[PDB]
């Protein structure tokens, strides 16, 4: 079975930093780039940024940029995330996608969600 | 009205050389200087005007010509220069106004084992004229006994397809090449 | 960014009958715009990549139509399982956007 594997949910206090790991198995980790997006509970979808397996280049989107930090691990086949300096409106729902192709970048196979709850 | 910078150096696919996109830019406020202060394009070299002071002219029609080459041949995409970019896929003409922009986009058009998605012409009868593209896929020269449809010995495809991996040089790495010309409706 | 609206914000069909779904883009985005399903609960799940492509595991009542900015996203007979929030995704431009979403009910 081809998945991504998140972490668990997260409590943390304002201004901590969290560590959510998206690890993936089923397929070769390299040929396929990891993307992330945060959706607030009651809100949609909202798009963070990807990061390159095979160059290690992290992108961010408008608001996401600072505080949010993208890192991956090749051997051990795991994509990170920092979220340093947690304010209040950062309690949301993080997931890692899977890019089906290199130009057609729908996120075909999802992870399972991270809870981070910050208050 | 800005004008729609935005949906030529964004796109998620970019075209090949030989069949180089093209969009008219017309009836928009052109603002110029958010692409000089981008600190993102490797290669911002600009002929007939000078960049700074692109913000305050008027043009009749703006053209955008996007494309993927080399990084060794971004040097082509020139006023009055030769190689087999500027020969066979995009000649740029020796009076030329409007500029080219070029950025490192490894990070895009890269693929571990080859991302042969980008084809140059590599053989063609003659030189391109300048603004010219030729998308028609015809077999080369048979300079004995024709092709009759058929490749093989001594007849040869024209379009040569760009191995594009990660762990290539810098000048084997994908570049993509936006091509602004000049000529009133584009204003700053 | 391309700003991708989706008309209206709740739709209510029978259980039985068609159930379109549009999702207007700000700009032309051809014909790369992806459909999602987020089941209230559950990661979304990739419904159709561009206006052929139907993903693997997906019903075949689920159908795209539509290019350049206007898409609808047709359901053909509508289950009790395809009762979720539809998001749809560009992906020609550069940051892929998503859209509002749709909550389908009966
Ligand atoms: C193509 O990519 C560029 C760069 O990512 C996009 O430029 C961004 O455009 C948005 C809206 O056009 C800008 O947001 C604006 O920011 C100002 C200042 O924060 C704010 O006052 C406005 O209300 C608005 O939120 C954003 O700053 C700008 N970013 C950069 C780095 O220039 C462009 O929109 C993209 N085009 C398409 C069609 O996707």
């Amino acid at each position: 079975q081809v998945q991504l594997v998140q972490s668990g949910s997260a409590l943390k206090r304002p201004g901590a930093s969290v560590k959510l790991s998206c690890k993936a198995s089923g397929y070769t980790f390299i040929n396929y780039a990891i993307h992330w997006v945060r959706q607030a509970p009651g809100q949609g979808l909202q798009w963070m940024g990807w990061i390159n397996p095979n160059t290690g280049i992290p992108t961010y989107a408008q608001g996401f940029t600072g505080r949010f930090v993208f890192s991956l691990d090749t051997s051990v086949s795991t994509a990170y995330l920092q979220l340093s300096s947690l304010k209040i409106e950062d309690t949301a729902v993080y997931y890692c996608a899977r890019d089906q192709d290199l130009y057609e970048r729908a996120f075909d196979i999802w992870g399972q969600g991270t809870m981070v709850t910050v208050s | 009205n800005l004008c729609p910078f935005g949906e030529v150096f964004n796109a998620t696919r970019f075209a090949s050389v030989y069949a180089w996109n093209r969009k008219r830019i017309s009836n928009c406020v052109a603002d110029y200087s958010v692409l000089y202060n981008s600190a993102s394009f490797s290669t911002f070299k600009c002929y007939g005007v000078s960049p700074t002071k692109l913000n305050d002219l008027c043009f009749t029609n703006v053209y955008a010509d996007s494309f993927v080459i080399r990084g060794d041949e971004v040097r082509q995409i020139a006023p009055g220069q030769t190689g087999k970019i500027a020969d066979y896929n995009y000649k740029l003409p020796d009076d030329f106004t409007g500029c080219v922009i070029a950025w490192n986009s490894n990070n895009l058009d890269s693929k571990v084992g080859g991302n042969y998605n980008y084809r140059y012409r590599l053989f063609r009868k003659s030189n391109l004229k300048p603004f010219e593209r030729d998308i028609s896929t015809e077999i080369y020269q048979a300079g004995s006994k024709p092709c009759n449809g058929v490749e093989g010995f001594n007849c040869y495809f024209p379009l040569q397809s760009y191995g594009f991996q990660p762990t290539n040089g810098v000048g084997y790495q994908p570049y993509r090449v936006v091509v602004l010309s000049f000529e009133a409706t584009v204003c700053g | 960014d391309v700003v991708l609206t989706q008309s209206p914000a709740t739709l209510s069909v029978s259980p039985g009958e068609r159930a379109t779904l549009s999702c207007r883009a700000s700009h032309n985005v051809g014909t790369s715009l992806a459909w999602y399903q987020q089941k209230p609960g559950q990661a979304p799940r990739l419904l159709i990549h561009g206006v052929s492509t139907r993903a693997t595991g997906v019903p075949a009542r689920f159908s795209d139509s539509g290019s350049g900015t206007e898409f609808t996203l047709t359901i053909s007979s509508l289950q009790s399982e395809d009762l979720a929030v539809y998001y749809c995704q560009q992906y020609n431009y550069w940051p892929l956007t998503f859209g509002g979403g749709t909550k389908v009910e009966i």
